[PDB]
């Protein structure tokens, strides 16, 4: 791959996103504007103004229309995409940690954070869209449904919708993650104990029916979405922050690390936080991927597979282009069954 | 180049009240929306097809979002300079200005510190500072003459490409070939039009950004609405009446007879009276400011509404400012279509298509099309042009009414049917290709580009090959190239150098050569530019009668020099108050007499700085000779110059005796490509006398005519003709074996080896301007026998 | 090269050579399953990339002076200071370089033309720029010895080792349009058409003596063009005739033969508006493109057991504008080149039959493995730009792979000589008869079906247990909600 | 008739196909040998003309 930096961000980086065609990039940090970006060349399109605290989540919309922030602010906004103006904000009792559009852009989930007496829930919210444009009409100011963190779990701290929208996933502070049945009045369906950390990302596959799990417990998790099933671990010596499943190969990114506080770190070995690709079949690392400063905070991977994205601590993004040899890099076994074909 | 300044420079600029204000309009912009992905994809690709309606913000902002993207980000470019060409003057003055104010610049366009400027024919604003140039695409041509690689500019930028002049055409494959040689050279291609994948296909499949927007909106009405909310009624013994298609079953059974019994051949003035009215008296219209303009195929038709207007008593009241556009007026009537009116008049602008592209008057919002025009056919058997034009093309009719909607919302009322507009063609016949490509060809051959033939051929759409060679055997006749080669003589050098016609430019340099250049540089910017006479509608035989009181020499170039002299001469003697007094008693046009000024001083230092200099010993013409009358010797040599250039366009007068001494019958010359009548414009009209007439254009109206005529004696067609062929036994001269004159055969031979004479000392001097002629033996007795003629 | 084409493992082919994976002058192999990518290095040639005719050097161009890439890992060993060059080609014989900058500078001063030898290092000539015509136009001979270049009034003949002049002479022959070297020691085929007082000629001229040894006048010809054979066995002519009408009326060729007492001529052929021509390499055979049909014609010709050369299969009319041979002769492409469908299709020969008929969607660029097994086609983004691709495909009728790629710039592959032929390697060749053999290909298979074994089986289960969990996902999904699951986002 | 055609050219198209490809292999590597002889036949006389040079 290539790989070219994007400063912007003053601050650490707490999300980026591709858009669904994979041309456009967004990325919040814990500075209290949000950047819009040409996934292309890294050109800088525009910023999103108006929160006044870290932006803890970013999403966009199937349409490219709108794109939702969570704000430590107490906030939630939604941003029209063409002009980057703010055309509507929700009040948090609490900070809001995570924000996901379902899948066809009618609905938005938001996680509000357990802090001073709240127990924390995800909170549903209702965008009606005009279906020719996908203009918004009407946005309550109400959530439409609201899950209060189940008896028995710690509260959310990440979640997102499966194929067609028909579950919810969640993960939570205690490392368990659980199941709402969407049409059931998003009832409670099943949960695992996966990891003895809390969950710190979780990331569907292309076609929602799968997700990858990370923690700072360096483990890492395919599950499948209708049983729960772990379908494969990833075992690593390193405290993971953020985790992804590529389209086109058969791989999967972590991303994580640990800083270095007291000791001194040399010029030779500066730049050394990697991205560490993993053959998502085999369970077997076959790369790492150096340059950035300090741990890899959130990683996003174009939908198209062609490139990925990671930022940094370091208030970096570094944007990736895949070469030919990542395009063609296959295990003899994957030769041979993919010519059996003719 | 250190960038660092510049971005300095910028920085500062953004900072700026004026900057951050008029980037909050920007963002309202419907290209603002696809900045980011402008920019990404012109990192991506050298080169990039811009597509999207007028007003959605192009010309103004894809140059701005290109500066500001190579001014912030550390692009990989070295080199920070963009070109963007625009086919109107007014076009690239207006964006830049505008452009410059976004900036922030207080200086305007090429002041101290700005960052953009702009560059038209005689007038340049540009600093050191200057990144982002606007430019006319013939401003760019030339420069590619200069640096043929453009070796100082990153992005070219060709705007309105949609409307496929001939000067856009030529430089697309100039830049197609750019492209191929420096891998460093952006392209961007701005289009209003659908038709971008032409332009892709044409630059190998480049990417089309499509940007939707709307912007200025202009409301259409046919046929069939206007007469429907005019209440109009078609009268049967009307002029205008000569399974009606269900489509028309929705209107009246008064505008259903109307559409069925209206002649379609005809335009119905009468219906054009109803609808201005209309335009006053309707809710709809009656609270909208803005200028009307009416779209009409000729001047003819021009004067039967204007008589029509001046004569209803609805039109009589100073509410109205009635307008005549046409390219036979005066550029200083021209310019009156561009003044505002006073507040409360509307202003009524009757154009024919020199309104439909080019030129933009920013007040109109009321379009009316009559869907016709006449067009030039030139007919190759003849050499003739021809005025002869029908309806227009969906091209030039969405042209027309896109002359609404360019400051504001407008409307547009077609005098033709949904029906009728549906049926028309596309495009016109060769918009491009129709005109001559003497220009063209001289240009082509200047740049070094090939064979004229083989370069043309890669056009979008190549002209025919004959057209070429037609062009090419003027060329050569002019003396511009060689006779066997397409390669350009020391003459064709310098006539591809001078920003004039070919037969123009061998007049400013013969001009020179015989020391007569500040007179002939005032006969070129005649020739250039608009007539200065005016011709004030409802007072043509007084200005008709005040022309003939001008009238010099029987020239029509010399009766607009000694125009020019009396401006001249009044505004030096008596000041502002006297030169307006001058140009009111003479219908002269105030404002084209000052152009003519500066494009005389322009052309005389370019002739300078091509190396001829007028002799510093001719105090004659550059020390105080305001106050004389040219004398017979001037007279002759001005003649015998105009003849130099103008030689090709030589005709014998037809002498018809009259029977009746009342009947002014127009002069009939007979020219090489047949019979035409001297223009009725022209002092020559009634022109009763034998001899020879040089004329500057040949043009079909209903007739074929002679414009801006000058009366020659034989010894100018004799030095600076064709070929002479001596009859000795017969006592005649043939030039080009159908100019005869009477000569003992001794003169005959005089006047051919006098011509091995001319020629030889003109190849040295072409070859080497800044030699002196001033004790050349050879010039001085052809000057005296030039001046000997009329003894 | 002919070391690594042993030692590396697979499997079976060629090495390259391609502009267009990144931003970067890229390395593969031709491993069957894929091409394998070696090296991608960014900015490697600042315009276009050059192979050696061995392909010992890699020749580079760089703006500020064009290098010889050598060593196994590749770095400069050479490289020769000029600018304003564009032009970067060497000697057959890999020991001279000759340079051309059609960008004058005062590198040159103006001496354009500019001459390097590879074995010392160094400038030995310049000769003074040019305007006429195609590239190369200063041509060398097939050992190297001599090279020249025509003034359209005299032919100049410069001399191996020191680059003189030879006989200290220049040739006075007059009106030549153009002028090929032959394989075969050492001939010199040139033509001139109506010059003034002389009617058209085609001549055979023999260096170094300098005898016009087979001269024919061809009278009244708009154009010819002069097609050696490989070895320098013929020469055939491509002749275009004029009637009194000015028209290009009929094509003939008429072939010239060398080793053949007293140089006899075949004429041949007699027909309407010859488009193209192309000798099968190394043999006698020959395919022939006529126009206007409207679709275009193709003729097939063979050499008889009586003599001559003569007309043997045609096949109906086609969108083939190009012919393009296979190094090993039996196969020939028949490429409609610069369409944007369809337009490759394939013939094996002896007694020419169509094989296959395939896509290359806006094909510019083709290319052959110097023994025939694989043909490559591309889509240069200098050429074209709705795709931009390499497609790769085996003799018989089978695509390998078609890779898509960004702004695509080049790809040429990396020469392989045969290195060394014999009467015993060719008597090897014809052991089985003909018939079928069975000795090496099933080897090679049950060596790559090895290659699915020992710890290999592991993998193939995960593999498995990895579709079989996908289909099922696949089926369930497909009933409860209408569901097709997907790896990569849909267009 | 038609698809029994078809299989055995395709049959004989594959047999041609391994033919040409082992014809090649058996070519080259009979040919190692024969690039190394000679590599160091040139790098002899390579250092043989650096050394006079």
């Amino acid at each position: 791959m290539k790989a070219i930096k994007l400063t912007g961000h003053e601050r650490p980086l707490t999300q980026v996103k591709y858009n669904k065609e994979g041309d456009l990039l967004f990325s919040c940090s814990k500075d209290s504007s949000a950047s819009v970006w040409y996934s292309l060349n890294g050109e800088r399109l525009g910023t999103l103004d108006g929160h006044t605290g870290t932006i803890w989540s970013i999403d966009v919309d199937c349409f490219t229309k709108y794109c939702v922030t969570g704000s430590a602010d107490y906030s939630i906004k939604l941003w029209d995409v063409s002009n980057g103006q703010c055309v509507a904000t929700w009040k948090s009792p609490v900070p809001v940690k995570r924000v996901e559009f379902s899948p066809c852009g009618n609905y938005f989930l938001a996680i509000l954070d357990n802090v001073m007496k709240n127990p924390g829930s995800i909170n549903i919210y209702e965008i009606e869209r005009d279906s020719a444009t996908h203009e918004l009409t009407k946005v309550s100011e109400e959530p439409i449904h609201k899950i209060i963190t189940h008896e028995g779990l710690d509260a959310a701290t990440v979640a997102g919708w499966s194929t067609k929208g028909k579950y919810i996933i969640a993960g939570h502070k205690d490392g368990k993650i659980s199941k709402y049945d969407v049409s059931n009045n998003y009832e409670y369906v099943d949960s695992i104990d996966l990891h003895e950390k809390s969950i710190s990302d979780m990331q569907f596959s292309p076609d929602l029916t799968y997700f990858i799990t990370s923690s700072r417990d360096t483990n890492s998790f395919l599950v499948d979405v209708s049983t729960l099933q772990v379908l494969k671990k990833y075992e690593t010596d390193c405290p993971l922050n953020t985790a992804v499943i590529t389209p086109l190969k058969e791989f999967i990114i972590l991303g994580g690390g640990q800083e270095a506080k007291d000791v001194t770190t040399t010029s030779a070995n500066e730049g050394k936080f990697e991205a560490r690709f993993y053959h998502k079949i085999f369970e077997e690392e076959i790369g790492r991927v150096q340059g950035h400063f300090g741990p890899l905070n959130t990683v996003a991977i174009s939908p198209q597979g062609t490139s990925y994205a990671s930022g940094g601590e370091d208030g970096f993004i570094r944007l990736h282009h895949f070469e030919k040899s990542y395009f063609d890099f296959k295990y003899d076994v994957e030769k041979a069954a993919e010519a059996k074909e003719h | 180049e250190d960038l660092e300044p510049v971005r300095n420079l910028f920085r500062k600029l953004q900072s700026t009240p004026k900057y951050q204000k008029l980037l909050k309009e920007r963002q309202q912009l419907p290209v603002f929306k696809h900045r980011d992905s402008i920019v990404e994809t012109l990192k991506r690709h050298r080169v990039v097809v811009v597509a999207g309606e007028t007003g959605s913000g192009k010309s103004t902002q894809v140059p701005h979002f290109l500066l500001e993207d190579l001014l912030l980000n550390e692009w990989e470019a070295s080199k920070c300079n963009i070109v963007c060409t625009q086919p109107r003057r007014i076009s690239a003055v207006s964006l830049a200005n505008r452009v410059c104010d976004e900036l922030g610049c207080e200086n305007g366009p090429g002041g101290r510190n700005s960052l953009c400027g702009y560059q038209i024919r005689m007038e340049s604003r540009a600093c050191e500072s200057t990144r982002l140039l606007y430019c006319t695409t013939g401003v760019l041509l030339r420069k590619l003459q200069e640096d043929g690689l453009l070796s100082n500019v990153s992005h070219v930028i060709v705007d309105e490409v949609h409307e496929r002049s001939v000067q856009s055409d030529f430089l697309l494959i100039i830049l197609k070939e750019i492209l191929q040689k420096r891998s460093d050279l952006h392209l961007i291609l701005m289009s209003a039009t659908v038709d971008s994948e032409k332009f892709s296909t044409y630059f190998t499949h480049c990417p089309i950004l499509r940007i939707s927007g709307r912007s200025y909106p202009v409301e259409v009405f046919h046929l069939e609405d206007i007469i429907e909310e005019t209440g109009f009624v078609l009268e049967k013994d009307s002029e205008y009446c000569q399974d009606l298609n269900p489509f028309y079953q929705k209107y009246s059974s008064r505008t259903q007879h109307a559409i069925l019994y209206m002649n379609p051949h005809k335009i119905n003035l009468d219906l054009i009276l109803e609808l201005l009215a209309y335009l006053d008296k309707s809710p709809q219209f009656r609270n909208i400011e803005g200028a009307v303009l009416i779209f009409l195929p000729g001047l003819a038709h021009i004067q039967q509404l204007y008589d029509l207007l001046s004569n209803d008593r609805r039109f009589y009241s100073e509410r109205y400012k009635v307008i005549a556009l046409h390219s036979i007026l005066s550029t200083q009537d021209q310019a009156a279509a561009f003044t505002l009116p006073p507040p409360g008049v509307r202003k009524i602008v009757l154009a024919t298509n020199i309104a439909e592209t080019g030129i933009t008057i920013p007040d109109v919002v009321f379009v009316i099309d009559t869907g016709r025009t006449k067009e030039n056919k030139y007919h190759e058997s003849s050499q003739m042009s021809s005025l002869v034009e029908t309806f227009v093309s969906k091209a030039s009719a969405l042209q027309r009414q896109g002359r609404a909607g360019r400051v504001r919302d407008g409307f547009c009322f077609r005098m033709y049917t949904r029906e009728r507009f549906e049926g028309f063609m596309d495009y016109s016949v060769p918009e491009i290709l129709r005109v001559p490509l003497e220009e063209l060809c001289l240009h082509i051959m200047k740049c070094n580009l090939g064979s004229p033939e083989d370069f043309l051929s890669k056009a979008l759409d190549p002209p025919q090959l004959q057209v070429i060679s037609n062009a090419m055997n003027l060329l050569r006749k002019i003396g511009a190239c060689e006779l066997n080669e397409p390669k350009l003589t020391p003459l064709g050098q310098h006539l591809a150098a001078l920003p004039v016609n070919v037969k123009i430019g061998k007049m400013l340099i013969f001009g020179a050569i015989f020391g007569c250049l500040d007179p002939v540089a005032t006969l070129a910017a005649v020739m250039t530019e608009k007539s200065p006479f005016t011709t004030p509608i409802g007072r043509k035989d007084e200005a008709d009668l005040a022309k003939s009181a001008l009238a010099m020499a029987d020239s029509d170039h010399l009766t607009i020099y000694n125009a020019y002299l009396g401006w001249k001469k009044a505004r030096q003697e008596g000041g502002y108050r006297s030169e307006i007094t001058y140009c009111r008693r003479n219908f002269l046009n105030r404002t084209s007499l000052l152009t003519l000024e500066d494009v005389k001083q322009e052309l005389i230092k370019l002739v300078k700085a091509a190396g001829f200099s007028s002799s510093t010993t001719s105090t004659s013409w550059e020390g105080n000779r305001a106050s004389q009358t040219l004398s017979f010797q001037e007279i002759a040599l001005l003649k015998a110059v105009l003849v130099a250039g103008l030689y090709d366009n030589v005709g014998k007068i037809i002498y018809t005796k009259s029977v009746d001494v009342t009947e002014k019958l127009a002069c009939i010359v007979e020219t090489a490509q047949g019979k035409a009548q001297v223009h009725p414009s022209s002092v020559n009209r009634d022109l009763q006398t034998h001899g020879w007439l040089l004329y500057q254009e040949k043009i079909r109206y209903a007739r074929v005519y002679l414009r801006e005529t000058t009366l020659i004696t034989p010894f100018p067609v004799l030095l600076f003709g064709g070929d002479i062929e001596v009859q000795h036994r017969e006592r005649l001269l043939s030039i080009d074996g159908w100019i005869y004159f009477q000569a003992p055969v001794k003169i005959a031979v005089i006047f051919k080896q006098l011509r091995v004479l001319i020629d030889s000392v003109l190849r040295k001097k072409l070859e080497n301007p800044k030699m002196s002629l001033e004790n050349d033996k050879i010039l001085q007795i052809i000057t005296e026998l030039i001046k000997t003629e009329n003894n | 090269n002919l070391r690594y084409w042993l030692e590396e493992a697979e499997c079976r082919d060629q090495y390259s050579v391609i502009f267009e994976s990144g931003d970067r002058t890229s390395i593969f192999w031709n491993d069957v399953k894929d091409p394998v990518s070696i090296e991608e290095r960014a900015r490697w040639t600042e315009t276009y990339v050059r192979w050696s005719p061995k392909g010992t050097y890699l020749a580079t161009f760089h703006q500020r002076g064009i290098a010889l890439w050598g060593g196994e890992k590749f770095k400069q060993i050479q490289r020769f200071s000029h600018q304003g060059v564009q032009l970067i080609d060497f000697s057959p014989c890999e020991r001279y370089l000759v340079t051309f900058s059609p960008l004058m500078d005062t590198q040159d001063d103006p001496q354009a033309i500019i001459i390097w030898d590879i074995l010392t290092g160094h400038k030995k000539r310049g000769f003074h720029c040019e305007s006429s015509a195609h590239w190369p136009i200063f041509k060398w001979s097939h050992d190297g010895k001599f090279f020249a270049r025509m003034t359209l009034d005299t032919l100049s003949i410069y001399e191996t080792p020191s680059m003189g002049l030879l006989d200290k002479k220049s040739l006075k022959i007059s009106g030549i349009k153009d002028f090929s070297w032959s394989p075969g020691g050492n001939i010199i085929a040139f033509w001139v058409p109506e010059d003034k007082d002389i009617p058209a000629r085609v001549t055979l001229m023999q260096l170094p003596s300098r005898q016009e040894i087979r001269v024919r006048n061809l009278f009244n010809v708009v154009d010819c063009k002069l097609h050696w054979q490989k070895n320098g066995d013929y020469l055939c002519v491509k002749v275009d005739r004029t009637p009194k009408g000015t028209q290009g009326v009929v094509t003939n060729f008429e072939i010239f033969r060398m080793r053949e007492k007293q140089v006899p001529v075949d004429v041949v052929e007699m027909k309407e508006t010859i488009i193209a021509f192309a000798w099968e390499p190394n043999g006698s055979k020959f395919a022939v493109l006529h126009g206007e049909a409207p679709r275009i014609s193709v003729s097939f010709y063979h050499v008889k057991s009586n003599g001559k050369i003569e007309l043997s299969k045609m096949f109906d009319k086609q969108q083939a504008n190009t012919i393009f041979w296979s190094p090993q002769g039996q196969f020939v492409v028949l490429a409609g080149l610069r369409s944007m469908n369809g337009a490759l299709a394939f013939v094996d020969t002896s007694d020419c039959t169509v094989m296959n008929i395939a896509e290359h969607y806006m094909a510019s660029d083709v290319e052959w493995d110097p023994t025939g097994r694989y043909v490559v086609t591309s889509v240069s983004w200098w050429s074209h730009k709705v795709d931009n691709a390499y497609w790769l495909w085996t003799f018989q009728g089978r695509l390998l792979q078609k890779n898509n790629k960004d702004r695509f710039c080049q790809l040429l592959w990396r020469p392989r000589p045969p290195t060394l032929l014999s009467q015993e390697q060719i008597k090897q060749i014809k052991k089985d008869l003909k018939k079928y053999s069975k000795i090496f290909e099933q080897k090679d298979r049950l060596s790559q079906s090895k290659a699915s074994k020992e710890l290999v089986e592991r993998r193939r289960a995960m593999m498995e247990d990895f579709r079989k969990y996908g289909k099922a996902a696949q089926e369930l999904y497909v009933g409860q909600k209408n569901e097709r699951l997907e790896l990569r986002g849909g267009v | 008739q038609l698809e029994k055609e078809k299989k055995e050219l395709q049959e004989r198209l594959k047999n041609q196909e391994k033919k040409i490809d082992y014809f090649e292999r058996a070519k080259r590597l009979e040919e190692i040998p024969l690039i190394k002889s000679a590599y160091e036949e040139q790098r002899i006389k390579d250092m043989d003309l650096w050394e006079q040079q």
